[PDB]
């Protein structure tokens, strides 16, 4: 019998697919985010700020 | 694409009857079936899915059936308000979405 | 409760472009996939297209292949189709749709109004 | 230890409006998605929203959607569902939840005492 | 949406017996599933997630097993505290949260 | 309203390499899957090869087994085929082609213009 | 492999008249056959597939017939523009697709 | 060479609070996230709170939701961990711990000695 | 959470040998794994972090490799200061930290 | 009505100094800041220097970052601007500036007439 | 230092028309934005301030608008006396004062 | 023009500490951050620290924390830097720097020349 | 901290031709590099920020590209005193300065 595989099998995407969004997805804040602060936060003074009296 | 035609395309009856409304399809589209209500001068709405499931708010007295190509709508006892226009709609996985002509209700 | 309601619709002469609007109210948008559904005067029903959540696909009736783009904005909450190189076979009533949201089963359950379009001269 | 106490019940009429409220205690709230589980009469538990940690994402039970709405704020500790057009289906116990925070896995640990709705005339 | 059906809609036992209750899904949920615990007057808890993790705090004595569509919670030796009504709520992905309608448990 | 327009044509030697586009206009390219298609000088027309719309799997004649190798980028929408050890008999007008889209026609519907390849010195 | 004979290879006719191309397959193809009609210097149009279903945008005047190995296209009125070569295509589940030597079409 | 040490433990009632101390030396306090771990007398470690530089946000371990606070005091360089409604899970030695720094990377690198607390009758 | 397996969970070596310990992982965790030593009395020190990286100040007869749910913890030369506890430690995104069992390392 | 006269230009070999002051008149000098801008042949504006009430703070552009010094003296209701190590790039006519008083506006409202200091040879 | 970039370079018009100048920053400078005009012979003059705000005695045909990189300056009716060289000037927070290119309106 | 002047080097024994001055020249010290930038003999350049502007905050690289100590003081015009509990990896030339001062760049611009500290016995 | 790696480490040219020095880096850094010259005894000089942008007085010759983990310094024309060491440095938020190996370009 015919070992190969099927050259004509439906080679097209699915329309069919599902097209939602994920109702149970992971809903929750990520525990392992970066908790320090950034080392390259600019350092330098402001020079805009207020020269009046 | 997948052809679907629904008979008869006009099936008239009166309150108290039983009717029913077949769909056929071209190919085996297994159970990926739907029905939709359309009265005059409105959208239809959905009826039944998955060819035999009741959807939410409708009333009870609208029953599917069959799988493979031969599907039925059955509506226990006509009510003067379930006089519309039937369509059947299918779903079947890489198959664009396609529906039938249209049975029509017409009072006696 | 959620409604849907189309607008864009007129006279175009065969050849010309159109855009279709399906501004929706009360639904969340974002996680709905919608579908156009085109109902010819001779009361047939065509399925036109479908967009996913976030745009990332979308499948056209071959029948448009080409023509008709649709697009969707999830900020403004509000769905997109252009129309493009019409002729006299999309002359007819268009409907809005949403996927009602099941696994696999592709049904609408909240239609729209309609907008009608007229391709003639 | 958490405990969560919901308010805001009472009886009204088909197609009012309610309040609901979930002021929480003792969690860190901002962290965790929360959901609202309903229990109609017949000892049947039903699903009904979820809202995400920032309230970026909302998903609604088809049996609510386009009729509840639920918001977040994480200042006052406090989770909402307000509803719109209610019949007589929504009568029910409504609980509270919080979900358990795993990886892929949603389930409800924090269940609330429940807060009572009646729709009626 | 996806229906949760459990059976026996009641099963009756006495103080140092074991019992199984099933859950059926009607298609396939791979493994995301859990198990609540109803006693009258109070929310469920939570007992079993994945399917086949035993939670927190929970006593050993409660297990639960099988994929697919053919779930198991199984009591090992039912104690005085057990008697609960018991529900299997599933999470699967892109399909939204169902519950059962829930097996009772009587005492003899 | 859809065309495919091929290039990359000319002169070679037998033996050596030619690589081949189909930059694709208009279509949803992704959705897809593709086909090549040889035209001899004799008027036959031969299908070369297939491939399927993310690149899953491919297909060959027997006559271009080894040889040739076709390869999609969907991101570029546009589709590629290149020749190895060519020979007298794979001079030909080649066209790209765009399947139908059905259950089960493998069916070319939108041809290309067409690209000529000669194999001489 | 399968070699594809249509006969005969060239028909002459005039407008107006009644042809018939036929198309042999040298073992069993089911229906799974589509016509193709190329004008010259053009890329070929796509007419029947299924060897019974008329493609959309192609005028009426176009019919195809036939199961199994015998298939023909019959084109009931000539018109001036429907001068061309006219191929057969199969493609049937598991074998490659292959085409028709062509057949022509010559004025009067 | 950053050593940071814990005090405050010793051994409690059932239900009884207690409060534990992490005071730091040489080390830039407030520009590092700080973790608390624990680990059983069954020689199994479980990770179970940690607050970001500015203590803008506190995550706890599922089984220690509810009952344990954290807090961060930049202002005398130390690390505070308050316990209340404790169990006989909670027999374990308490390890203070830094995070190490790294963009995506949460591992601890500079860990204290620890304290024991103990509960029991 | 995320169940960590690290295995064997005892084996024993002599000085010289090489020594390669797993961690397994109950689902994808990608690639961020962390590996512990801990001497008996001292709290434990990192060698390994992003499950391949070799931590500042530790000797390079570390190492460590692998993707997905397979992590191996590989010893060159076990030298007698390298007869600890050994865990490992991931740290996936919107997943709790979690540590294996443990293993031990015990001369000859 | 607030006038501000600028003097002390010439012309200068590169690498020399130059002192540049903007005496005020009639302005309430003490309690309100200053700005120094220049203003290129080629019709561009660049901003040199800040000198707060008190003369506190100087801020500097980074191409005049230690080649130019002001100073500010109250008593004599006079501005000034030194500059050291000239070059090329440093010739345009020089303006003092006078910001608007703002909370947060860095802005100028009676700008200066211009002096003319040329680098050459 | 934060460059903005002033499109047209030159804007000829006529009087009476309406000219928009526009001032695109390299990065959002919120509305910390500044415009002036620049007569010949003359210091550039301040138009508005927080990139919508009209300074004193300056004429109200003049009305700035945009936030964060895109900003618009439009002179409602152009006048005789409005042809000058105008530029944009930004003050954001830990950032030095640097200035425009440029949009210079020419007669006819 | 701002040059950056930077001694206290030498040689010391492993363990024992060392200080590093940068007194600075013509550049506005107080109103620019300062770093510290290590060049090992294997041609290497590592980061050591950065210093505000008024010194509020402090950070370091992981491979010198606890062990190096930045000091600011603005009254002289000089960066401070106190090195302990040193070993042989820590035996390198020593660069002075000054960021440029953009909004979020963190470049330097005004290099020191280096003073070279030696860890031996 | 982020490993930050430089290619070629060496690579020879003569006056006049077009040189280009490319950096690696382990994950993102968007756009926060730069690049330094360092000639023999002196230290290092600033060339490109934000990975594109040229320095005030850097010669045109010199120019930066790229984002993400990609980028290139390109040399316009290669000029007698352009013969030293380059480096690549990066300043990505929330993670530590970090330089490149160094790459010394040599005569003929």
């Amino acid at each position: 019998a015919n070992p190969n595989a099927n050259p004509n099998a439906n080679p097209n995407a699915n329309p069919n697919a599902n097209p939602n969004a994920n109702p149970n997805a992971n809903p929750n804040a990520n525990p392992n985010a970066n908790p320090n602060a950034n080392p390259n936060a600019n350092p330098n003074a402001n020079p805009n700020a207020n020269p009046n009296a | 694409d997948i052809q679907m035609t629904q008979s008869p395309s006009t099936l008239s009856a009166s309150v108290g009857d039983r009717v029913t409304i077949t769909c056929r399809a071209s190919q085996s589209v297994s159970t990926s079936l739907a029905w939709y209500q359309q009265k005059p001068g409105k959208a239809p709405n959905l009826l039944i899915y998955q060819a035999s499931t009741l959807y939410r708010g409708v009333p009870s007295r609208f029953s599917g059936s069959g799988s493979g190509t031969e599907f039925t709508l059955t509506i226990g006892s006509l009510q003067p308000d379930d006089f519309a226009t039937y369509y059947c709609q299918h779903y079947n996985s890489y198959s664009r979405i396609t529906f039938g002509q249209g049975t029509r209700l017409e009072i006696k | 409760q959620v409604q849907l309601v189309e607008s864009g619709g007129g006279v175009v002469q065969p050849g010309r472009s159109l855009r279709l609007s399906c501004a929706a109210s009360r639904l969340t948008f974002r996680n709905f996939g919608m579908h156009w559904v085109r109902q010819t005067p001779g009361k047939g029903l065509e399925w036109v297209a479908v967009i996913w959540h976030d745009g990332s696909n979308k499948f056209y009736a071959d029948s448009v292949e080409g023509r008709f783009t649709i697009s969707r904005d999830n900020s403004k909450n509000t769905l997109y189709l252009q129309m493009n190189s019409l002729r006299d076979e999309d002359t007819a009533i268009y409907y809005c749709a949403k996927d009602w949201g099941g696994a696999s089963d592709r049904v609408f359950d909240y239609w729209g109004r309609g907008t009608l379009v007229i391709v003639s001269s």
